[PDB]
């Protein structure tokens, strides 16, 4: 019942892995949200004076859980900390084509990229 | 080879090409179409000798008496005859009822529905390894129990309850002992004549007969009796009305026929594959076997996997044709036996059949290998476990 | 030719080699034999898929909604579902049930449950043409009425009751209306769109489908509700658990594809047969025709013979394979008529079909004629009949 | 489920028809037994001074019933007037080897010969 888009992320997930939550370069959030009982942690670690230059994820859930913030972190490369702070996960469910019931998994991966914007910005200090 | 390769053997199985090419001489108009109801002229006779012949092969395959036989749709519907029928019969003697909380839904949803008709039900809890505690049994039952249901082999664990000593106990106190040997026909060996059960359901499509046909073993001496929850002119001895299916129980007389023969050699082969796949997998980090290896079904083998959501699993296993812990609900089974959530979730039933094969097996726990080290590699909880 | 020639279709119906071909698809390891609940991969789709499609054709056949279509393993399954569900349901309204004298065991036999279980049910005598009395009807209707049960055609002797006109009154009152159109279905046209139908049941096996499987129509607007008799799983929207019948459905799906397009030409077909073979025993002295020839199915023909004793014609009619008013109990649908022990058990059922020839026709025609005037000689009532 | 010599007499019945009830020659005696609802009439002329000329009978019921009055004609035949007196239902049902149910089929056999004598000795006078 998942789209092509989910297949791809899910079976090809792009960005895996963690950064160094002392980097000073990165701002690290690991949300997760009992309902369903998912949790993924994304961070980012940005170009000094605004500009992301790269962001890593680790999830686990469903595919669409996994395409969801696989997608987010390929879309956050290249962003600003506002351009991505106004990502939205209703845009990110439209891309992926989600089904009202792995809804829950867009504003999830909200919640990941915003909560490690708000680490990095807490961090300095 | 051949993807996805079919290890959901528990969920259905292939009408064998015995049991279908005798069915189709009980169809068209010049096979034997007749009514068997029809007790006026050859065509209904006919049919008639073909059904009997069928109701022994059953029986046979059991050690019952074929007028001990009763026909039904399948096992939910001997299931629900089973334990409505008794429990309405019986209800004057008490209305007290005990059974397992991993039996299958057929069972239990009938107790739900009883308890709400004014009836009181003891839904059991088994031991971690899905085993049924006897003692714990015992304690439960009162001189106002009237029926106790536990099913021999388990549908999602396959362990195998010791059906022979619950049956003693209940025979002792008089109580009705009714069991869903729905898994266990043709599997493991059943001989009525030992045994001290009361009722018995067993259905055809789980050993490769047709589906929409069961049969009901309702006990002949000591007698045992239950009210007809289907009417309609009193057949099969006034326990189930209905024109009888001859085609689907020619097909049911066949496959028990075929089980008959082949279930020794077959049985201890599916043991052998259950064993290498069990043994492929048992040395991955965090899995967990439930059920009993040593006591329990030969073809079924449910696993739990921790770290990894149940439902990318089964995505992972694209190429596999499984079941798992998954259904807005875990398996109540898995998580009766004392599993949480997670790792009920993300479990998988590996069920063998007739057609499994070494080369399968060994492609499913390299499927398995890779798929859950895969996984791991994206799990953030993999990680916290991994260190502290 | 080809002896003894079936006469008695009403039994059961020879499954049409369309609809048998394409069960076979449906079962062995080859074919689609998954099972639909299984909805984690390819093998319970392709089942799921062909479910749909089955459950489309039965229900375009009948004008309803597929939604409103949920399986049983036949007719009789179905009449106990649908009055038993209901009268559950809707008890706290009434206890009241209406129903006709002459209607199947199914649904007799299910109403005499009910009544041992708390109901009260009112069994409507027909009149002498087997037509049931509109206006006897509705005096029998109360405000604790809930249920009310007429069957399309009848299965003993083919009338017609207007069930168009009976579901008008119900939905006036507010009563759950339902219909036994098991003998109807395929034959005579169903329109559940114009129909003030709640409730109908339809097997397969009486217009050339396999034996059991059946569906029970529940309507969707207005929602009628009923209470399922069959739990483990809440499936058929959680009407009716349990495993569904995959190449069993199929088999019903194809033969009601197959009747929407034939029923047409076919039906009028065997009226003229009827026909004539009421026109070739009708001047037979003393002959009683049971229904109405003008108002009834144009496939069942039942008539009684005065001055012959039931056995000794069955066995006359050797050649023929028929049915009769003979069971230690007469036809009681015959008996409700107002016929008497004797007349009544002398009754021949005729019900004509696919197969059915004017050649074999004839032949009834004559050995009815030769038998009758036979029998007669040897009857010593009719020598006291025949002077004073 | 009928045995061959019911069979036989069933579908060729010996001795159908009926004697003149005023023969003098002629005792009738017509019994049926509602419990089933048949009906069989037997009937004799005495070959003067004893033995049995001719017997006839008519029937209605099971083709049992038939068979069983067919054949107690052609016993009678011959026979005395006692020595059909004596025949007993049993014996009957013994040759047409009847089933439990279609023993009522005797017992009937046996009161009509017995009633045809008996009105016969009625009328003399
Ligand atoms: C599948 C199953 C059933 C259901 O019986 P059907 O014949 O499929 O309706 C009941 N009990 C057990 C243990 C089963 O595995
Ligand atoms: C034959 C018949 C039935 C029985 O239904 P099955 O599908 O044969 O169980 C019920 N109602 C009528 C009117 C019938 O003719």
């Amino acid at each position: 019942a998942y789209s092509e888009k989910v297949i791809d992320h899910y079976e090809n997930p792009r960005n895996v892995g963690s950064f160094d939550n002392n980097d000073e370069n990165v701002g690290s959030g690991m949300v997760g949200a009992p309902a369903c009982g998912d949790v993924m942690k994304l961070q980012i670690k940005v170009n000094d004076e605004g500009i992301i230059e790269d962001a890593r994820f680790k999830t686990y859930g469903c595919g669409s859980a996994i395409a969801s913030s696989s997608l987010v972190t390929e879309w956050v490369k290249g962003k600003s900390l506002d351009e991505a702070q106004a990502i939205k996960n209703t845009d990110i469910a439209e891309e992926l084509e989600l089904p009202p019931v792995k809804i829950h998994c867009s504003i999830l991966a909200e919640d990941a990229i915003k909560a490690a914007i708000a680490d990095y910005k807490s961090k300095r200090e | 080879m051949k993807l996805p390769i079919y290890l959901d053997y528990s969920a259905t199985t292939p009408v064998d090409p015995r049991v279908a090419e005798k069915m189709m001489q009980f169809m068209t108009m010049d096979g034997t179409f007749g009514n068997p109801a029809s007790r006026s002229h050859r065509f209904g006779w006919q049919a008639e000798e073909a059904v009997d012949i069928a109701r022994n092969q059953i029986a046979d395959l059991v050690g019952a008496d074929p007028r001990e036989i009763v026909f039904t749709s399948g096992a939910t519907e001997s299931d629900n005859l089973a334990i409505k029928g008794a429990a309405n019969f019986y209800q004057k003697k008490g209305k007290h009822i005990i059974t397992s909380k991993t039996e299958h839904k057929a069972v239990l949803d009938t107790c739900r529905q009883l308890e709400r008709e004014g009836f009181e039900v003891t839904y059991l809890a088994p031991q971690r390894n899905g085993i049924i505690d006897l003692k714990e049994l015992e304690a439960a039952m009162r001189d106002d129990t009237i029926l106790v249901s536990i099913m021999h082999v388990n549908n999602e664990i396959g362990v195998v309850q010791d059906i022979a000593a619950i049956g003693e106990m209940c025979r002792a106190r008089g109580i009705i002992y009714h069991v869903d040997a729905t898994q266990s026909v043709g599997k493991l060996p059943i001989d009525l004549s030992q045994l001290k059960v009361d009722l018995m359901s067993f259905s055809g499509h789980k050993i490769y007969g047709p589906k929409g046909i069961g049969a009901l073993y309702v006990r002949r001496k000591p007698r045992v009796r239950i009210e007809a929850q289907m009417h309609g002119g009193g057949h099969e001895r006034g326990m189930r009305s209905g024109t009888l299916p001859v085609h689907q129980i020619v097909g049911m007389g066949e496959a028990y026929r075929i089980a008959k023969e082949e279930m020794a050699t077959e049985m201890e082969r599916l043991r052998g594959l259950r064993n290498r796949l069990w043994n492929g997998i048992k040395d991955i980090e965090e899995v967990y076997l439930n059920g009993d290896l040593e006591h329990g079904a030969p073809n079924i083998l449910n696993v739990s996997f921790n770290y990894v959501e149940g439902e990318s699993l089964i995505m992972a296993l694209k190429d596999l044709a499984v079941s798992s812990g998954s259904a807005l609900e875990p398996s109540y089974v898995l998580r009766a036996l004392g599993l949480n959530d997670e790792l009920a979730h993300s479990s998988i039933r590996f069920s063998l059949g007739r057609f499994t094969t070494e080369e399968e097996i060994d492609y499913t726990i390299e499927l398995v290998r890779k798929s859950i080290g895969r996984l791991r590699d994206l799990s953030p909880l993999w990680e916290m476990y991994k260190q502290g």
